[PDB]
């Protein structure tokens, strides 16, 4: 077909610079209609000549400069002829100039063409974001870039391939000051154009792809910071914000994690000049864009007084996320936007490192597993899930560039980098990154460069010998989703591996070349002591001596959880494992611990072992006072708390975990003062938390005087928060639980009251708490007015009302009667809707909720649910499966666990 | 007993954060205040034999941050007294002096022979906010 109306912009055209002049308009015409109205010119060569030049530019007019709309300068050597006319493709939105007077090959030419374009709040291309300072909307020109997104701002030969320096001059309002990724060429001109109009000059950018460069003009306040390097760091932030001083501890965190990466790396940052915007509404939340960085308020501000500590956490791993991209992926350009998983995987297990450097107490990378692995380790049991490598082919439309984005990318890519590193050792890991990064700057690259440089390392040194090639192992990983399951026998040492999928019935389409056979590292331990590595070839059945052990030795695997892998053990040695634990956990690991909970409850669910086995492994939890272990536990049991919390079964089974919950509450008390001393360890200051809800939960009285004491506190001087940030929430859900109507109240009132979106959220989940009947239902009918609130907060209010037990019932009549209303605001435009389907029927297991759920379709189809119609089908599969597990086993479970539950009481 | 000297007085900055269980409890972090002796703060001998040791507390509430700006209320209010099992003396800030050639107040328990231990004491509970490294005898110095 055409050249436009391929989405590759071709070759021939390569664009050796850009200036582009744009005046925003930020303000309302009469119209009403901000637009961007602008002169930019396309310095490109061809490397082949050609008639019409493909420009990608989308949805702009192109204004008339004297005759034409393009009109084209060349100077000297360089030769430029004026093109006839400007046209867009409706299928591609692609900008096609078409000169009847054939090309000049290889010779520069500049197109200046005026175009005319709108401003729309669309978070895409040039758009503008508003935030209310002092009862005051403040308009400022913000560029979305990513993607199409830059064709729509300017005209640019759009690829990450195509490369060029820019610059740029932007007009303005006085008022307001642009920003650009390079620093300004040239100063603002108060009366160039016209007394408000201000003009900017930039720097022309190191060669970088359109979509990494941006603009911005904004209202924000800024502090400017150089580091010892020169480079210009600080913040964009509302001047009431500055005042605040919320985002200091983000400038304070930037400068060491960005000097570290700085080494690891090799290379000195190519740009002096890298700024962080506090966007007050950022869609994605940060941006990958180099030089210029903007993140959504909440993630780069931390306030000390009002936030938890996992919003520190928060806001030192995503900016070092953002610091690891500006060196890889844009100083070494990404080929396409198919590589984009292995680029978003590096920066995460990055910047959990990088994490590390900035605060050397809190143990990072203990916690990956469970922030990482651990999450997509149930995406990847799915069947469904797709596998983490993208082809170039596959990438085409700019929906296809945001597919590649999703959790399975970032997070499984981490796990196989920290996997990758365990078996390079680190060290040849760092060489191969310093070395491609040095050889390659500049120039588009695939990951296979990458990891020829790390083999290159490796061969250099042979003081560690990797039996197969870097890059061999790690296409087994990359290639095929999902995990193996090891099962190793005491007596004979030998060795199976096979699949894990949760849903012990399931089908996966998908086929590998692979079939699921993984060369796996393995790290044994045995009878407390460590054995050589073994690499387990990619077969599935090997005996191997040192994995055999004989009457009282035991045997470990999978230390440290490296591996993307499931373990199993043959019962005799679960046995001695399990009375190993009892007597002695400190010869196991921590890590190790954790994934033998997490492990049993897993093979559990699919009947690999038996439920006893998986409730066996909570046995020695008494003992146990790490986080990891009791995280894992908590995590498996609420599926057991919503099955069965209507059920006889509950009152044996919380009499069992409040046997286990008492010493580690115990604990906590006196290791924490009675709960003054909280810990300084992140880890540690997670527990407290945990130890605190479930003693709450179930049983535990002296839980209950805490909470009650501390809301007594609260409420007298209310504006005041005696409460610890990270146990706010706690205190509050319970403290409405036991109270009465004049409870909610009071929390109603300080929901409307207060200011930070942090605290209102956390009120709103508080106030669905309440036990009456009555009290739920007038909740729900103060979701609809507008005015109590807001249209993207009452989703997540009616998913709070379904969890309270009492109100689940009450929530579900209450959606099926108003469900028209709330379908046109959410189900169009997507918002949570489906999400909101999901929080119902999570607590449904039995044949009579099912039959009310098909109806309620039945009724409503005609009405339609929006965004929520696939979410539909899936709660209804949930729910049968809940009542099919009764058919087949969990009506034994039931009996059974009441058994082992009186049993252990 | 006899102080052949008696010519400052060191002040223990008391935290005071609440149980949750609405005990008052002893906070780390608590300040005894230490002059500085010629070049150091830390550590004060005083040059003087003998010593009048009296102590001040001043109470101070933290709601759960580091500020301790909010002021003892309540069950919180505490005051700072100091008795050592450690020092074979019970050393409860007597004027009867037992013994000593050399009186340091050292903040390091490195060469430090014993530990004045400083307790807080609250109707619920007493608790020692802090060990004092005492770097301890003679026959000279009473
Ligand atoms: C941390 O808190 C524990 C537990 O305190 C518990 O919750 C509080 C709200 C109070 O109601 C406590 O009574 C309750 O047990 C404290 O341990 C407890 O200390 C109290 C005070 O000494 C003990 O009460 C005594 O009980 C004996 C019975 O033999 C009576 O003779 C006394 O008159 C007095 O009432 C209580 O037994 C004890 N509880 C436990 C679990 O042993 C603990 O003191 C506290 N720690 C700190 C740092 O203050
Ligand atoms: C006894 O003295 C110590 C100092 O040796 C006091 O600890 C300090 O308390 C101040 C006031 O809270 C802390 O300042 C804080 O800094 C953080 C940022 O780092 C800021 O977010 C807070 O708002 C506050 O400004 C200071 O960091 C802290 N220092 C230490 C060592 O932690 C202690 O409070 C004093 N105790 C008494 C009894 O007064
Ligand atoms: C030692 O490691 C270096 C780092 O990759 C390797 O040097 C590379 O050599 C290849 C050719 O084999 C070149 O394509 C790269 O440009 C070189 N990288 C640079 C700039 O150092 C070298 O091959 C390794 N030596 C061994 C024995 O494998
Ligand atoms: C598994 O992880 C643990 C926990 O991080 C590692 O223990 C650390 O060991 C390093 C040096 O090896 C010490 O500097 C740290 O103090 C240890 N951390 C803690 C909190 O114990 C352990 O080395 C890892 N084991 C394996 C098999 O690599
Ligand atoms: C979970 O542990 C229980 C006891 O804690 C195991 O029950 C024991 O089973 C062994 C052999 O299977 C018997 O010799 C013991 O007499 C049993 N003990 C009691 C008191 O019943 C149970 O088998 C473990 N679960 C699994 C599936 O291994
Ligand atoms: C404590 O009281 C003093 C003296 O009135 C006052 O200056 C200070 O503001 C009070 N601290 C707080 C915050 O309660």
């Amino acid at each position: 077909s055409k050249p436009w109306n391929h989405y590759r912009l071709p070759k021939t055209l390569i664009p050796s610079s850009y200036n582009v002049t744009l005046r925003p308009y930020l303000t309302p015409n009469s119209n009403g209609l901000y637009t961007f109205k602008g002169s930019s010119t396309v310095r490109f060569t061809c490397k082949e000549s050609t008639s019409m030049i493909i420009i990608h530019s989308k949805k702009l007019n192109y204004t008339n400069i004297q005759g034409q709309r393009v009109a084209l300068r060349g100077v000297g050597g360089s030769q430029a002829p004026a093109i006839d006319r400007t046209e867009l493709v409706e299928v591609t939105e692609y900008l096609v100039v078409h000169l009847r007077e054939p090309l000049q090959v290889n010779s520069q030419y500049e197109m200046d063409s005026k175009f005319e374009g709108e401003l729309a709040d669309d978070l895409a291309g040039f758009y503008r974001s508003e935030y209310t300072e002092n009862g005051v909307k403040k308009v400022l020109a913000t560029t979305q870039m990513q993607a199409a997104d830059a064709r729509k701002s300017f005209p640019c030969f759009d690829e990450p391939a195509m490369k060029a320096t820019f610059n740029i001059t932007l007009i303005h309002p006085s008022n307001l000051v642009a920003l650009s990724n390079m620093l300004p060429r040239g100063p603002s001109v108060p009366f160039t154009e016209e007394p408000n109009w201000n003009v900017t000059e930039f720097e022309t950018t190191p060669i970088m792809s359109t979509y990494l460069l941006a603009y911005i003009v904004s209202e924000f306040k800024n502090v400017q910071e150089n580091t010892p390097s020169n480079v210009l760091i600080r913040i964009w932030a509302r001047p009431s914000a500055m005042d605040q001083g919320h985002g200091n501890y983000a400038l304070r965190v930037t400068g060491p994690i960005l000097d570290f990466f700085s080494r690891h790396y090799d290379t000195p940052y190519p740009l002096n000049k890298s700024d962080q915007i506090a966007l007050p509404d950022f869609n994605a939340g940060a941006m990958e864009n180099w030089g210029l960085v903007t993140y959504r308020e909440s993630a780069l501000l931390y306030d000390p007084q009002s936030s938890s500590i996992g919003n520190k956490e928060r806001v030192v791993t995503v900016i070092a996320h953002e610091l690891a991209h500006q060196w890889f992926g844009n100083l070494v350009t990404l080929e396409w936007w198919n590589d984009l998983w292995l680029n978003e995987g590096f920066a995460s297990y990055v910047e959990y490192l990088g994490a590390d450097y900035a605060e050397p107490t809190w143990n990072l990378k203990d916690l990956i597993v469970l922030n990482e692995v651990y999450r997509v380790m149930a995406v990847d049991a799915l069947a469904s899930s797709h596998p983490l490598s993208s082809p170039a082919s596959e990438v085409n439309t700019p929906a296809q560039i945001s597919e590649v984005f999703d959790s399975i990318s970032y997070s499984k890519g981490a796990s196989v980098l920290r996997m990758l590193s365990s078996f390079l050792t680190e060290d040849l890991f760092k060489k191969g990154v310093a070395s491609y990064l040095h050889t390659f700057a500049y120039q588009n690259t695939i990951y296979l460069d990458l990891w020829n440089h790390l083999q290159w390392a490796l061969g250099n040194q042979t003081a560690i010998n990797l039996p197969y090639t870097v890059n061999a192992i790690m296409d087994r990983w990359i290639l095929q989703m999902g995990f193996p399951v090891v099962t190793v026998d005491t007596t004979t040492g030998t060795l199976s591996q096979k699949h894990f999928l949760l849903d012990p019935q399931s089908n996966v389409t998908r086929p590998s070349k692979f079939n699921y056979l993984w060369i796996i590292p393995i790290s044994s331990v045995k009878s407390g002591t460590q054995q050589a590595h073994y690499w387990m070839p990619d077969n599935a059945k090997v005996q191997n001596d040192l994995f055999k052990t004989t009457g009282d030795e035991w045997v470990l695997l999978n230390l440290n959880v490296t591996g993307y892998y499931l373990v199993n053990y043959d019962q005799n040695n679960w046995k001695k494992i399990h009375t190993q634990l009892q007597t002695d956990l400190s010869v196991i690991p921590v890590i190790n611990r954790a994934q033998v909970i997490h492990d049993t409850f897993d093979l559990a669910s699919a009947q690999i072992v038996p439920v006893t086995l998986a409730l066996n492994s909570t046995l020695f939890l008494n003992q146990e006072t790490e986080y990891m272990p009791w995280e894992a536990a908590l995590s498996s049991l609420s599926y057991f708390k919503l099955m069965f919390d209507r059920s006889e079964v509950y009152g044996p089974m919380k009499n069992y975990l409040r046997k286990q919950v008492t010493p580690l509450f115990n604990h906590f008390e006196k290791i924490t003062q009675n709960w003054t001393d909280h810990p300084q360890t992140l880890t540690e200051q997670y527990n407290e938390i945990n130890a605190v809800s479930t003693a709450c939960t179930y049983g535990v009285p002296k839980c209950k005087d805490l909470v009650s004491t501390l809301f007594a506190e609260w409420r007298k001087n209310p504006q005041n928060n005696p409460i610890y940030p990270n146990l706010r929430s706690t205190v509050y859900c319970n403290a409405i639980a036991q109270g009465g109507e004049e409870e909610w109240n009071f929390v109603w009132e300080q929901f409307r009251n207060t200011s930070l979106v942090n605290e209102a959220d956390k009120l709103r989940s508080a106030l669905a708490c309440s036990t009456q009947v009555w009290i739920l239902n007038r909740y729900l009918s103060y979701t609809l007015n507008p005015e109590f609130i807001r249209k993207q907060d009452v989703i997540s209010t009616l998913s709070s009302i379904a969890s309270n037990v009492i109100g689940q019932s009450l929530a579900w009549d209450f959606i099926q009667s108003n469900w028209k209303k709330l379908f046109e605001d959410y189900g169009t435009g997507s918002f949570s809707f489906s999400n909101l389907i999901q929080a119902v029927t999570r607590r449904f297991s039995t044949e009579f909720e099912l039959q009310q759920l098909e109806q309620f379709k039945a009724n409503n189809m005609d009405t339609g649910f929006g965004s929520g119609t696939r979410a539909l089908e899936q709660a209804l599969e949930k729910t049968k499966a809940n009542i099919k597990w009764v058919k087949e086993n969990k009506e034994a479970v039931l009996q059974w666990f009441r058994e082992n539950s009186q049993g252990g009481s | 007993p006899s102080f052949y000297t008696h010519t400052v007085n060191i002040t223990i900055d008391l935290g005071m954060k609440r149980s949750g269980y609405g005990q008052p409890i002893a906070s780390t972090l608590s300040n005894i205040t230490l002059p500085m002796q010629d070049n150091n703060t830390d550590v004060y001998c005083i040059r003087s034999d003998q010593f009048s040791v009296y102590v001040h507390s001043t109470c101070k509430s933290s709601l759960w941050d580091n500020i301790f700006k909010r002021n003892c209320t309540d069950v919180l209010d505490a005051t700072a007294v100091i008795k050592t099992g450690t020092c074979p003396f019970s050393f409860d800030k007597l004027n009867n002096y037992l013994t000593f050639n050399k009186f340091c107040l050292s903040l390091s328990p490195v060469g430090a022979n014993c530990k004045f231990d400083v307790a807080a004491r609250t109707r619920t509970n007493e608790q020692v906010v802090r060990s004092l490294y005492v770097i301890y005898e003679g026959d000279n110095i009473v």
